């Protein structure tokens, strides 16, 4: 993937959302 | 610059003293001077204590103590705002020796027919208990010269403004009327041209309203945002979609995921240049993909109607934003969906943003009405 500017402060927890774990589907329950 | 350039009685200023308010904001310094001086008032600002502040304020220097009747009538749609409301009087007027009184559909008429033998200054209350306790005289406001709407747009619908007409044919004919919300459109030209009299208008709010979107909220995980996302990419038929995340890179990144996930969309945000984002927006609005993913973007262009679901990934932390995303500028409503992704640090800001908007934002139910956003 391609990110890569100068980071801002929401940036700082990217890797819990784009993380390689990240669990993607049609799964998701509410 | 100071409470006290008002020149507002030595008790009042305490009050406001002891509620910590030094510098007054800008619905204040916009609004407290033109009602001391008896003027009308139409304003338009999101909702806070600042701004409940923005007319009990002047309500405390009009009201006279020594007269113990009803002076100033305060309509509110909900009995919490009626709560909150009388709060703020009771907390500003505290050495002002005036009394205040709510009155709502919720509480007995017993106890407040028996309450109001008593001397009440002010009264705040809902359109139905408040027009109910007047027709029956329990309430005489043959001395109310100060009448306020609070959210007014909710008591200003098709049902509501006959109760508010009635309501007002018991106040004298020269009263001064203070009218509030947070969502520009209102349903009638005439009640305005009527009731009120060369109103002074406010308007301190971006001109977009949220009439006719049905907002949703489920709280997620960041590690599980994409995983729900693409969950609402099945439920929904989306016809156009547009999602908002609060970094320039978390647009790319989400991006970059939905293109792998199969499916198509553009991006935009503020690091580009205007050019390739007048590009991008035209292509969009052109409907040459489905979906768009945007940081936050000033000068918002011309509203496209083929969107009919926002997505904010990631939840902004001011009204203001939200309103920019999701707010549309027709007077009319528009059937469409907002779908807010709320983590744990977002909680409080889906509380306060609700509530500054007077908007409502429910948690997403097992399955959307295609009603909703769904048009034919």
């Amino acid at each position: 993937g391609y990110g890569e500017h100068e980071l801002e402060e929401n940036d700082y927890l990217n890797d819990e959302t784009f993380g390689d774990n990240v669990q993607v589907g049609t799964d998701f329950d509410f | 610059n100071t409470f006290e350039d008002f020149y507002l009685k030595r008790e009042l200023l305490m009050g406001i003293f002891e509620a910590g308010f030094e510098k007054p904001s800008p619905i204040q310094e916009e609004a407290i001077p033109v009602a001391i001086t008896g003027r009308d008032i139409l304003a338009r600002a999101k909702n806070g204590t600042g701004k409940t502040a923005a007319f009990v304020i002047p309500t405390l220097e009009k009201v006279k103590p020594k007269l113990n009747k009803i002076q100033a009538l305060i309509m509110v749609p909900t009995r919490e705002l009626a709560l909150q409301t009388s709060q703020v009087v009771r907390t500003l007027g505290k050495h002002c020796g005036i009394s205040c009184m709510v009155t709502t559909g919720g509480t007995n008429l017993r106890d407040d027919i028996l309450r109001l033998n008593e001397t009440v200054h002010i009264l705040v209350g809902t359109p139905g208990r408040v027009l109910d306790l007047a027709s029956r005289k329990v309430a005489d406001l043959s001395d109310c010269s100060l009448f306020i709407m609070d959210e007014a747009d909710k008591m200003l619908s098709r049902d509501f403004k006959t109760i508010i007409e009635q309501i007002l044919s018991f106040l004298p004919p020269t009263h001064q009327s203070l009218l509030f919300s947070a969502t520009f459109p209102l349903t009638v030209d005439e009640f305005m041209d009527k009731h009120l009299h060369k109103p002074y208008e406010i308007n301190l709010m971006e001109e977009l309203t949220l009439k006719g979107i049905t907002q949703y909220y489920a709280f997620v995980e960041e590690r599980q945002k994409l995983h729900c996302l693409n969950t609402l990419f099945s439920k929904l038929q989306i016809n156009q979609a547009i999602i908002f995340c609060n970094s320039t890179n978390r647009v790319e990144l989400l991006a970059k995921k939905i293109t792998d996930l199969g499916y198509s969309c553009y991006y935009s945000h503020a690091r580009m240049k205007q050019q390739e984002r007048n590009k991008v927006f035209h292509e969009f609005r052109q409907g040459k993909v489905r979906t768009l993913v945007c940081s936050d973007l000033l000068t918002r262009g011309i509203d496209i109607q083929a969107v009919n679901v926002v997505i904010n990934f990631d939840f902004p932390k001011t009204a203001e934003t939200y309103l920019h995303r999701i707010g549309r500028s027709g007077r009319f409503g528009h059937l469409g969906l907002a779908i807010n992704l709320i983590n744990w640090n977002d909680r409080f800001n889906l509380y306060k943003i609700e509530q500054e908007l007077g908007t409502e934002i429910a948690a997403i139910p097992a399955t959307i009405d295609k009603s909703l956003y769904v048009a034919e």
